[PDB]
This record gives structure tokens, C-alpha cells and sequence, in this order.
């Protein structure tokens, strides 16, 4: 029962040293450990992660090995090292959740009462999602469904802890992507945010397309009862919104003709100056 | 690079400060602040301070690695 | 500098007040037997 | 057999892992061992870093424990690589980033170990905001006497920019090893405004009814502005102009308070009419 | 069954729908709010009453086209305003 | 104040004893104050053996009696109603 | 760092002074006990951490010993 | 001395709950346990063991250790409550035993097939085809429950073999509730 | 029974304690004057979930030894001196011990 | 612009470097030393810089 | 012996300063006391 998850920038960072390292050696194009954190409240900040063995077999991809041994020892030395960190769940990587997940997760659960296992990605940029957060409740069901495996999903943010801010500061300071140059800044968030709601659309859609095609089951019970009830307030006052949009008019007074007044007697001025001086000087030499 | 530059002097005003006080000025840039602590020391001051506000005695803070006038 | 407030009987443990700065809890160097170390006597406590 | 300009190069992981550590137990002195490659006669790279529990009356030969110094190594190879133990985090809390004589001591047989191991030291306190005060040391020959100046050399090559320190001058100093911060493409890519991008929140129209009072905050002073900059107008009646328009004090108008207050005026305003109108035509 | 746009329906239609009186009508309506199935408000003067949703029911597929061809029709109306946005200000986005 | 602390100490200890304040005039004197009150631990630490004084019930033994060569600037205090009561 | 516990506080906590007039807060008490422990005895502390090691023995300053 | 490692399959099935070697059968599948690798370590101190469950998919109950505590301690616990698996089961022990230190040491499954399996005929090409090209070794145990001689299962080692192999053998031993010498003097490993 | 009595012991040698200082003002909303019983004065703030309470111009924080943000709430201390002017005691007496009046 | 960028650039690092004390001097003694006193702490011969 | 049970309040000195600010503070002080609990009544007596 979480409302939320903080990933704090060294965990990203430990899992594309994990994926480097293996892949560098490996071609099963999946890294997975066991990470540790704080379950302080309902916020659980993952704090730190560390490797484990894992092998898994193509075939029927239920044939595998994760040395919970390799997962006691490495928690007793970092134990040692640190007395603040509780094991709170998994990490892996291949954003296709393979099938040795609840399996994975039932394994795991013999060291934590609550595992949430967070998901990361070695890869994307484009859309925002560096990271999703997953939980393995197995509530049989409602209405008339059988039971299942049933995964679920606890929203996550990557967080940030001083000490190790400064940290990352220092290995950017190139971008620098703060309120620096702010109207160009604020004018590329709208394009993205945008593109963003274009994209999140688009998978909508596909999905819907999906559904309707009948290659998966309708998801009635969650999916789509709240896709008609967001269908039902796209807001469509068009009628009294001609006058309730003369607060365009109030911002456009200010923002258009005193700024543009004071810029313009502001740079009149300085032409004046500057003007003046300079023909003071070109007289006066000679 | 001068946003960015502004954003780091700001930077310096922040975080724990420990309390002094403004015993005595000299030029500009520079003055003598007190202390919390009672051991007078020499600082140099922030250039985008006010100056009206600046009384013969008054509570300022300083950096702790710096003791300059923030 | 520092003087000896208590010293420990079978535990080689003792107890010094420096003077100014606080008390501590304080090993006897090896280079020093005990017994030429009592109550009271001051003691060439090192630095660190 | 000397020393050059030499490039030590600390992984993006192993810099924030020395940083957390560090912080982590600020009041007391840590120390960590470090694992990396031997790249070359003039590049030593350390991949990841390792912790050792903080035991013993402080940083000094206990560190080394074997039964924990194997068991890690052990394991970290089982899952990854043997990078040799390179390096050790150390950490001097308040006191700058010098080497006292128990920190020579102590590297003096990683010294030995080794043949040109180094030694880290990254200050926990006083590297905050956007400082970083990870500075890498080396032990001077002893044969000092009489040689070439220092093992330094420098005649190979002149990468020598970031002379040495203040404090390193006072206590203990003539190595100061050029750090050199190695980030590959993705662990930036990551650790970027991953951290803090926004998603999707630029399509926000601000509080409006807290714009309207925004504004009015903003405008009612640019008319203090306003008056003072009349007042400044009347100003430069030929009485001392080229000295008094410079000796005049108290933050000058059009560059202080008419000319930001006008920027962000502008930005605010803007950006508000640019996203009211976007969704106006993006929802229906 | 209205779509979403023209909401305000007349007590005649909710009559004729229910065969209940028109006097019975804002009674009908009070009980339905009161339960909670829908959110909108009642007016008289005007001879009509203003709703909103809160409580959605299940579909069929024949009733998905019509869901589809609005996020179709939204997805491409989003992706035009971001092309003119990007191509009208591409002189300050970079 | 430790002098003090430890004084009415090692009185449980070793219980059969009593103790004796020789110039209680000068440890307790009436309760003028230093605005400053940098030089007014004196007080501090009368008024730790007032407390130890309050804190003793007469199941145990441990008596008290003190002189004083001029009753007249003792804190008039010392003598309320279970401290320092009997006057010969 | 010889001191003595002040305040315990027990919301299992303790409120430390120290011969240096440095009054600390204590996150948890010492590795010793909540029950070997009263408002104000010798205890032992780190140099620097500030933890509750072993508590002391009562002893008493020479001052007050040379007074039987 | 040993060129190889140790890892078992102690099976945990739900017909595991009987009485046809003695007290209750698994009772004694912990018999040869203080034997059932005692033995192996009876052997020069550098040996190493394994254990792996059978029942609902199986899980893994100790990685490859030269110690036997906890082999025992996670033995003390191995309630029998479900069907048996196979050929998963098998092919977790091989990964695991890939997963060995020591390249030195060879590899062995010791099977102990008690309740009878689900598997189909030409399991072959999974459960031997490959121990070959990996040089892997596999034991098979058959704790009673010897179906018309279990042949499927008698296949396992018959793919084995092809001119040498079997390990020690697929020794069966009879239903005759007799004991574990059987499991100890008959496997002259 | 041992070893949870030693998992402990061992765990919590790490904690490293706070500072005992009297808030005095309130600067901005996460900005707070406080002193510290030494005598040396700081300024500095909640840490990131202090309700912001009351915390009048006067009050006991325990502040952390790195960045000092003011962790947790504290009680007068009072200790033995002109701080405990308070005897009330709520009905044990009567005209039963009077000296007659 | 670029004068800027060093009037606001240069102030940061020369407000970062440790302050001064403040302190009296008596009795300088043979040139190239002095005798300061420091406010908590004693005395203490200091040298005399170039300028 | 009424329902207030509260008095004691050991008479009143402690009020005695230089300056009417120290007296205000401890006036509001011991007023602030008698409003923690159920009718409080302040001893006066003890004066010269
Ligand atoms: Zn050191």
C-alpha cells in the first residue's frame, strides 16, 4: 500500500553499470537484482541496489536461478557497511516484463512483507518515463473474474538526496536545462508537453484500436469506465467563453502596451546616449 | 553562460548561515562583521546587497566556510 | 597536562580531567608500568 | 619510473557513491577501497567504488580487514568484473583535502601493494552547491634529496591547468594527480532532467486569479520605477554629468528595477496567452 | 445518449421518456441526484435542467467505434497544433 | 555545582555522617542578582544545596548544621521550613 | 567525553550534556539500556558521534575527597 | 581429489505422505541426508552440495556450498504438498550447477523420481540431448512408485550413455521398506 | 535472544545526535532563527516533514551537525533552578488540621 | 555582455576564499615582525606581507 | 476545600526586577500558569 516511490539518482545510475558490465559479457538482454531503501510511510525511497546471479531459460521462459544465497550475503556486507537500508524489492531492466515475474516476486518476498519492484530502463529519453514502479498483490477479483497473477502499478519520481545532488550538478554542468533563458525555455515546454499529450494519445488509441479489433479482452471493469468518464469533460463551453475570454484582453494590456511602451522610450534613450557621445568624440578628435 | 552565472552568486545566500554582527565598514566590497561566535572577523561583502540597510550596528548572516556578508 | 580523578583497580581504564577543556576516559601507554601511574599525580596526556 | 601529467579518470557512479558515502557519516572519518583498471603508464581508471564499515579509531591499516576485503571482491567478481583494488575513499570532514602524516603512513603499504595506486580524498563538508573537492594524491619517493624537481616531470607534456590548492601549500604538500570526470552518453541521458524534466506539465495555466494579482504587484511598482526614472531624466543638466552619472547610487533605473521588471512582465503575460490559447484549440 | 454537447434537456423530453407527469419531473430529477448518479443542477425558469457525469456504465463494442473516432479525431488535432507551434517558432525553440 | 552535587553525595554513602557548612555566609548570600549575571553561579549554587536540602526525608540519617558569623545576610531562604530550621 | 543524561525524554531518547557545555539530543540512546539509566550519572561518550558507552563508576573529585 | 559438485533434487510432491520405506517416505529421503552427500564430503574437504525441491515448480533451497547445516536446516522443512515437476526441475539444477566456482569441479543431479511424473515420451531432447555437449552428469532415485518399471524414466539414463555414462546408475531400489544402505552401500560413489 | 539484543546494539552505533538550541523567530516560512545552549546562533529550517507548528519565539530543536535543519520537537527541560515555581496541588486539605478560626 | 560575465563571475571565487581576522598590533619589532592580539585568543608574532 | 483545590503559588518575589519589561514577562509568565488549569489563585504574601 503505497502512494508513491523516490528513485534517488544513484539507483539509475547503478542499474546502466549493471547492464553495461553484464552486457559487455552478456546476450540475455536482461539485468536483474534486488534493491534496498527506507519504507518509512507510505513513500518508499530506494535508495541503493547491488547485483545477483540470474540465468533464465528461452524455453518456456519459466526455467531460471536467482541465488538467494548470493541475496543474503550481499545484504549481510552491505549491512555492515550501512544499518539504515531494508530490502524492498527488484530491478530489472527489459521494459517487456518477462514472464518469471510474479514468480521472481513470490521468490523475493521470503526477505520483505510489501516488495515493490521499479522497473528501469537503460534507453528511452524521448517521453519522461525513466522508471515505472510495480507491486504484486494478488487480490483474486470482482464481478466474475477468476483469480491470476495480477500485477499492479504504484506511481514513481525520481528523486534526489543532498550530498549526491551536488554530485550530479557537477557531472552535467553542460546543459544546465534551469529557468536559464526563460521565454525560449517555456515556449520549448509547451511544444513538448504538446508532443508529450500527442504521444500519450496515440497509445490510447492504439490500444483501443486493439481492443475493438478483439485481439484482447475487454478490460471493462477499470480500463475503459474511466476512458468515457475523461471522454465526458472535454471542456465545451463555447458560449459564454466569448466574454469569459476578455481576461485575454486584460493580460494583452499589461503585456503589450506597457512593456512595449517602456522598452521603446528605454531603447530611445540609449540611442540617444550613445549617439550623442559618440559624435562628441568623432568632433573632438578632429 | 551570465544566467547561469547570476543563479550561482544567488546560490551563495541560501543553506545554513551562522549570525554576526556589522561592526564596521570600508571600501566597498569589503567590511568587519561581529559574530555569533565573538571573534571579530574580516569579510567581504555581496555586491547586489542593499546599502540603506546597512546600520552602524545590524543582524547579518555569513557563510560558514567564508564569513563574507550574504 | 592533565591530573587523574580515578584510576581503575585490575581495569586499566582512567578517568582524567585536563583542566579547561572536559573530562575523557584514557589508555595508559604502554611505555609507562601502571605503578608509576597513581591517583592524582599529572599525567603527559598526547594529543589525537 | 616518473611521473607526468597524468589523467585519473573516476566513473559517474563512483563519483556519487564516494559523495554519498561521505555524507552519509559526516561527524566521523570513512573509508572505502576502490576497484578500477590499470589502463596505462598514464591512465589509471576506476570503474566502481567499494565501502568498507566504519570500524577502528578511524581511517588507518584496519580497513583492510581480509575477511571482509575478500569475501566483497569475491562476490563483485562472481556478478561483473575483478577490476584490482585500485584505490580508498578516505575523507576529511573539515580539514580541507590535505594528507597528515597517519594518511602516509596508511598509504605508504597501498604504496606498496601497488606500484602507483593512488590516494583520494573528498571533503563531505565543505564540497556543496556546485563545488567538488575530490582531489587525488600520491606518496613522494622518499630519495626527495637530490633529483629532478619533484617525480612530477610536466616535460612530457603541459596538461598542468588547476594549480595546486591553498590549504595542501600549508600542510603536506611536494602529488595533487588531475582528476578527469569520465560520462558516457547514456549515464547522462539519465541523471539529466530524468531528475527534473517536467513532464507533462507546461500545458498549465497558472492560478489566475493569482497572475491578476501578480501582475498588479509587479506594475503598481513599476510606477515607482516610472517616477524615478523621470526624476533621473531631469538629471544630466550639465552640472557634473561624466563623473556624477556614475558616482550616482542606489541600483539605476533602466538596469535594475525598469529592465528585469519588464522582461519578466513580459514572459509571464506571454506565456500565460500562449497556453490559454493552445488549449483553447487542443481540447473540444 | 445526447452527445455531450447539447446536455440541457427539457422536462417534456424527460416526460415523455417516463411517462411521469411534468409537475413530477424536478422530483425525479432531486431523487436522481440525491442517489448520485449523475452531478448537474436543475433550473426552472428556463424550463430545462443542466447535468454531468460522475458515474460511467459498460459498452459494447459497436459503441467503441464512436470512442475511437473521437480520439482519432482529438489525436489529430493535437498533432496539427504542435506542428504549428513548432514550425511557426522554430526561430527561438533552439 | 559539582562540588556541591558530590558534598550531599557520599552523605548516602558511607550514611552515618553529618555534615557541617563552616561561612555559610559567604556560599549564600541574599539574593541580589548581576544584570549581567556572568558572576552569579554563587547563586546556582546555593540553590543546588537548597534543592538537595528539600529533597531528604527524616528516614534517612544523614544531619546537617552549619554556622554562621552574621545571621543577617543569609538568604532568607536557607531557613523556610525543612532546610536549615533549628537555631541555636 | 565524560557527561551525564539530563532530560530522558522517551518518545528511548536522551538529552546529553558533556564537559565541553555542549547540550546534544541523542537520536537513541547509547548501545548500553533504558533501565541502567537515571536523570544524571557518569556516562561515556565518542569523541565526535556522541553515542552513551559503558556508564562510570561514581567517583569523586579530590576537592570533595579530602574533606573526612 | 573430487572432480565434482553436488546438487539434489529432494522432492516435495503431495503423494510424498506415505509409507513404503518407512515412517512416512520423504522421512527418508532425509535418510540418506548424513549420507545422502555425507558421503561426497566423506570425501576430500573441498566438495561441494546442493539442494533443489520439486513440488509446485520447485524452488531452489541451497546454493552450491561446501557446508551441510543449512542443507539439513531447509531439509528439517520440506512439507510434501503438490504434484510433481520435472524437466523444469532439471533444468534449474543445470543452470545452478553452470553457476559453479571451481570450473574444476564436475557436475551431478541425483534425481530422486519418488511420485510418479507428467512427462511425455520424447522428453529426450531436452533432458539428455544436452548433458553430452555439457558433460553433465545426472542420478536418478526412484522412491517406490516404479509404474510399470517407469521405462520413461529408465529412458533418461538409456539417452545417456550412447557408449559410456549413466553416471553411477539409475538404481531402483526395491519397495521393500528395507532402508538406505540401499542409497548407501549400493552407490559405490 | 543474544543476537537481537547484539543486531541492535550493533545498529544503532551509527546514530550521531543533534544540537539542543531555542528557536528565536520566524524568518520566512522555511526559514527559522535558531540559537544553540553553547551560545553560538544559526539560521535554519524544517527538514522536510516537520508539521511547522507552533514553534513560538521560543522552543527546544534538536539541529542536525551537517546542514542543521531543525529535526524534532522538544520540551522545556527545566532544569534545577528558579524554573519550577509550581506547587499546585488539587484538594488535599481541609478545615480538618485549623487552628481554629 | 562579456563585461558581465566577469564583474558577477570573478566576484564568486574571491567569496569563497577564507576571511581575515581582525586583531591589534603592538610593538613592531625588528622590521618583518610584529606582535598582534587576536580577540579570544593571545598574541602571536606575525609576519608582514610585500606590499 | 471550594473546587479549586489549585492554591499554593508560594507567595511572590521572584516578580522583582529593574525594569517593568522582566516584570510584564513574568506577570504574562505566571499568568499563562493560572490559565493551564481549573480557578488558580496566587499567593501574594511574602512581602516585606
Ligand atoms: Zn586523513
Amino acid at each position: 500500500a503505497v502512494q508513491k516511490v523516490v528513485v534517488h539518482p544513484l539507483v539509475l545510475l547503478s542499474v546502466v553499470d549493471h547492464f553495461n558490465r553484464i552486457g559487455k559479457v552478456g546476450n540475455q538482454k536482461r539485468v536483474v537484482g534486488v534493491l534496498l531503501g527506507s519504507w518509512q510511510k507510505k513513500v518508499l525511497d530506494v535508495s541503493n541496489s547491488f547485483a545477483v546471479p540470474f540465468d533464465e531459460d528461452d524455453k518456456d521462459d519459466s526455467v531460471w536461478f536467482l541465488d538467494h544465497d548470493y541475496l543474503e550475503n550481499m545484504y549481510g556486507m552491505f549491512k555492515k557497511v550501512n544499518a539504515r537500508e531494508r530490502i524492498v524489492g527488484w530491478y530489472h531492466t527489459g521494459p517487456k516484463l518477462h514472464k518469471n515475474d510474479i514468480a521472481i516476486n513470490e521468490l523475493m518476498k521470503r526477505y520483505c512483507p510489501n516488495s515493490v519492484l521499479v522497473i528501469i530502463d537503460v534507453k528511452p529519453k524521448d517521453l519522461g518515463l525513466p522508471t515505472e514502479a510495480y507491486i504484486s498483490v494478488e487480490e483474486v477479483h470482482d464481478d466474475g473474474t477468476p483469480t491470476s497473477k495480477t500485477f499492479e502499478h504504484v506511481t514513481s519520481e525520481i528523486g534526489a538526496e543532498e550530498a549526491e545532488e551536488v554530485g550530479v550538478e557537477h557531472l552535467l554542468r553542460d546543459i544546465k536545462d534551469t529557468t536559464v533563458g526563460t521565454l525560449s525555455q517555456r515556449i520549448t515546454n509547451q511544444v513538448h508537453g504538446l508532443k508529450g499529450l500527442n504521444s500519450k494519445l496515440l497509445d490510447i488509441r492504439s490500444y483501443l484500436e486493439k481492443v475493438a479489433t478483439g485481439k484482447l479482452p475487454i478490460n471493462h471493469q477499470i480500463i475503459y469506465q474511466l476512458q468515457d468518464v475523461f471522454n465526458l469533460l472535454p471542456d465545451v463551453s463555447l458560449q459564454e467563453f466569448v466574454k469569459a475570454f476578455y481576461l485575454k484582453t486584460n493580460d494583452q494590456m499589461v503585456v503589450v502596451y506597457l512593456a512595449s511602451l517602456i522598452r521603446s522610450v528605454v531603447a530611445l534613450h540609449n540611442l540617444i546616449n550613445n549617439k550623442i557621445a559618440n559624435r562628441d568624440a568623432e568632433k573632438k578628435e578632429g | 553562460e551570465f544566467l547561469h552565472a547570476q543563479e550561482e552568486v544567488k546560490r551563495i545566500q541560501s543553506i545554513p548561515l551562522v549570525i554576526g554582527q556589522f561592526l564596521e565598514a570600508v571600501d566597498q566590497n569589503t567590511a568587519i562583521v561581529g559574530s555569533t561566535t565573538g571573534s571579530n572577523y574580516y569579510v567581504r561583502i555581496l555586491s547586489t546587497i542593499d546599502r540603506e540597510l546597512l546600520k552602524p550596528n545590524a543582524s547579518v548572516a555569513l557563510h560558514k566556510h567564508s564569513n563574507a556578508l550574504v | 597536562c592533565t591530573k587523574i580523578i580515578n584510576a581503575d583497580s585490575e581495569d586499566p581504564k582512567y578517568i582524567i580531567n585536563v583542566k579547561q577543556f572536559a573530562k575523557f576516559v584514557v589508555d595508559l601507554s604502554d611505555q609507562v608500568a601502571p605503578t608509576d601511574i597513581e591517583e592524582g599525580m599529572r599525567v603527559g596526556v598526547d594529543r589525537n | 619510473a616518473v611521473d607526468t601529467a597524468e589523467q585519473v579518470y573516476i566513473s559517474s557512479l563512483a563519483l556519487l557513491k564516494m559523495l554519498k558515502h561521505g555524507r552519509a557519516g559526516v561527524p566521523m572519518e570513512v573509508m572505502g577501497l576502490m576497484l578500477g583498471e590499470f589502463v596505462d603508464d598514464y591512465t589509471v581508471r576506476v570503474i566502481d567504488v567499494f565501502a568498507m564499515p566504519q570500524s577502528g579509531t578511524g581511517v588507518s591499516v584496519e580497513a583492510v580487514d581480509p575477511v571482509f576485503q575478500a569475501k566483497m571482491l569475491d562476490m563483485l567478481k562472481q556478478t561483473g568484473r575483478p577490476e584490482m583494488v585500485v584505490g580508498w575513499y578516505h575523507s576529511h570532514p573539515g580539514f580541507g583535502c590535505w594528507l597528515s602524516g597517519v594518511d602516509i603512513n596508511t598509504q605508504q603499504s597501498f604504496e606498496a601493494l601497488s606500484e602507483r595506486a593512488v590516494a583520494v580524498v573528498v571533503d563531505p563538508i565543505q564540497s556543496v552547491k556546485g563545488k567538488v573537492v575530490i582531489d587525488a594524491f600520491r606518496l613522494i619517493n622518499a630519495n626527495m634529496m637530490v633529483l629532478g624537481h619533484e617525480p612530477r616531470q610536466t616535460t612530457s607534456n603541459l596538461g598542468h591547468l588547476n594549480k595546486p590548492s591553498i590549504q595542501a601549500l600549508i600542510h603536506g604538500l611536494n602529488y595533487s594527480i588531475t582528476i578527469n570526470y569520465r560520462k558516457n552518453e547514456l549515464e547522462q541521458k539519465m541523471l539529466l532532467n530524468l531528475h527534473k524534466k517536467s513532464w507533462m506539465e507546461g500545458l498549465t495555466l497558472q492560478d489566475y486569479s493569482e497572475h491578476c494579482k501578480h501582475n498588479e504587484s509587479v506594475v503598481k511598482e513599476m510606477l515607482e520605477l516610472a517616477k524615478n526614472y523621470n526624476k533621473a531624466v531631469e538629471e544630466e543638466d550639465k552640472m557634473t554629468p561624466e563623473q556624477l552619472a556614475i558616482k550616482n547610487v542606489g541600483k539605476q533605473d533602466p538596469k535594475r528595477h525598469l529592465e528585469e521588471h519588464v522582461d519578466v512582465l513580459m514572459t509571464s503575460n506571454i506565456v500565460q496567452c500562449l497556453a490559454a490559447m493552445l488549449d483553447t484549440v487542443v481540447f473540444k | 445518449t445526447r452527445p455531450a454537447n447539447h446536455r440541457q434537456l427539457t422536462f417534456e423530453e424527460i416526460a415523455k421518456s417516463a411517462k411521469i407527469t411534468v409537475n413530477e419531473v424536478e422530483l425525479l430529477v432531486m431523487k436522481a441526484l440525491s442517489v448520485g448518479l449523475v452531478k448537474g443542477s436543475i433550473d426552472e425558469v428556463d424550463k430545462r435542467v443542466h447535468m454531468t457525469w460522475v458515474q460511467p456504465r459498460v459498452l459494447d463494442l459497436q459503441q467503441i467505434k464512436g470512442m475511437k473516432d473521437r480520439l482519432e479525431f482529438w489525436c489529430t488535432d493535437v498533432k496539427s497544433m504542435e506542428m504549428l507551434v513548432e514550425h511557426q517558432a522554430h526561430d527561438i525553440l533552439t | 555545582a559539582k562540588l556541591v552535587r558530590d558534598a550531599f553525595a557520599l552523605a548516602k554513602e558511607k550514611a552515618p555522617s553529618i555534615i557541617f557548612i563552616d561561612e555559610l555566609d559567604a556560599i549564600g548570600t541574599k539574593r541580589f542578582d548581576s544584570e549581567k549575571a556572568g558572576d552569579r553561579e554563587v547563586q546556582r549554587t546555593m540553590l543546588e544545596l537548597l534543592n538537595q536540602l528539600d529533597g531528604f526525608q527524616p528516614n534517612t540519617q544523614v544531619k546537617v548544621i552549619a554556622a554562621t558569623n552574621r545571621v543577617d545576610i543569609l538568604d532568607p531562604a536557607l531557613l523556610r521550613s525543612g532546610r536549615l530550621d533549628r537555631k541555636i | 567525553l565524560v557527561s551525564n543524561v539530563i532530560e530522558l525524554l522517551d518518545v528511548k531518547c536522551a538529552v546529553i550534556k558533556t564537559s565541553t557545555r555542549q547540550t546534544y539530543f541523542l537520536p537513541v540512546i547509547g548501545l548500553v539500556d533504558a533501565e541502567k539509566l537515571k536523570p544524571g550519572d557518569l556516562v561515556g561518550v565518542n569523541k565526535d558521534s556522541y553515542l552513551i558507552l559503558e556508564t562510570l563508576p561514581t567517583e569523586y573529585d579530590s576537592r570533595v575527597k579530602a574533606m573526612e | 581429489m573430487v572432480l565434482e559438485s553436488t546438487m539434489v533434487c529432494v522432492d516435495n510432491s503431495e503423494y510424498m505422505r506415505n509409507g513404503d520405506f518407512l515412517p512416512t517416505r520423504l522421512q527418508a529421503q532425509q535418510d540418506a541426508v548424513n549420507i545422502v552427500c555425507h558421503s561426497k564430503t566423506r570425501s576430500n574437504p573441498e566438495n561441494n552440495v546442493g539442494l533443489i525441491t520439486l513440488a509446485n515448480d520447485c524452488e531452489v533451497l541451497t546454493t552450491l556450498t561446501p557446508d551441510t547445516g543449512r542443507i539439513l536446516s531447509k531439509l528439517h522443512t520440506v512439507q510434501p504438498k503438490g504434484k510433481i515437476t520435472f524437466c523444469t526441475g532439471i533444468r534449474v539444477a543445470h543452470l545452478a550447477l553452470k553457476h559453479r566456482q571451481g570450473k574444476n569441479h564436475k557436475m551431478r543431479i541425483i534425481a530422486f523420481v519418488g511420485s510418479p511424473v507428467e512427462d511425455n515420451e520424447k522428453d529426450l531432447v531436452k533432458l539428455a540431448k544436452r548433458l553430452k555437449k555439457e558433460k553433465v552428469n545426472v542420478d536418478i532415485i526412484n522412491f517406490g512408485e516404479e509404474e510399470v518399471n517407469t521405462e520413461k524414466l529408465t529412458a533418461f539414463v538409456n539417452t545417456l550413455n550412447g557408449k559410456d555414462g549413466t553416471g553411477s546408475h539409475l538404481v531402483t531400489v526395491p519397495p521393500g521398506p528395507s532402508l538406505a544402505d540401499a542409497l548407501i552401500s549400493s552407490p559405490i560413489l | 535472544k543474544q543476537y537481537e539484543k547484539s543486531e541492535n546494539d550493533l545498529k544503532a552505533l551509527q546514530s550521531v545526535g543533534q544540537i539542543v538550541g531555542e528557536v528565536l523567530k520566524q524568518l520566512t516560512e522555511e526559514k527559522f532563527i535558531v540559537k544553540a545552549t553553547n551560545g553560538p546562533r544559526y539560521v535554519v529550517g524544517c527538514r522536510r516533514q516537520l508539521d511547522k507548528s507552533k514553534l513560538k519565539p521560543g522552543t527546544r530543536v534538536a539541529l542536525d551537525m551537517t546542514t542543521l535543519t531543525i529535526m524534532r520537537y522538544l520540551p522545556r527541560e527545566v532544569d534545577p533552578l528558579v524554573y519550577n515555581m509550581s506547587h499546585e496541588d488539587p484538594g488535599n486539605v481541609s478545615y480538618s488540621e485549623i487552628g481554629g478560626l | 555582455l562579456n563585461a558581465k560575465v566577469r564583474l558577477l563571475r570573478e566576484e564568486l571565487q574571491l567569496l569563497q576564499e577564507q576571511g581575515s581576522y581582525v586583531g591589534e598590533v603592538v610593538r613592531a619589532m625588528d622590521k618583518k615582525k610584529v606582535l598582534v592580539k587576536v580577540h579570544p585568543e593571545g598574541k602571536f608574532v606575525v609576519d608582514v606581507d610585500k606590499n | 476545600s471550594q473546587l479549586d483545590c489549585n492554591f499554593l503559588k508560594v507567595v511572590s518575589s521572584s516578580i522583582v526586577d529593574k525594569y517593568i519589561g522582566e516584570s510584564a514577562r513574568l506577570i504574562r509568565e505566571m499568568f499563562n500558569y493560572a490559565r493551564d488549569h481549573q480557578p488558580c489563585i496566587i499567593f501574594m504574601d511574602e512581602i516585606d
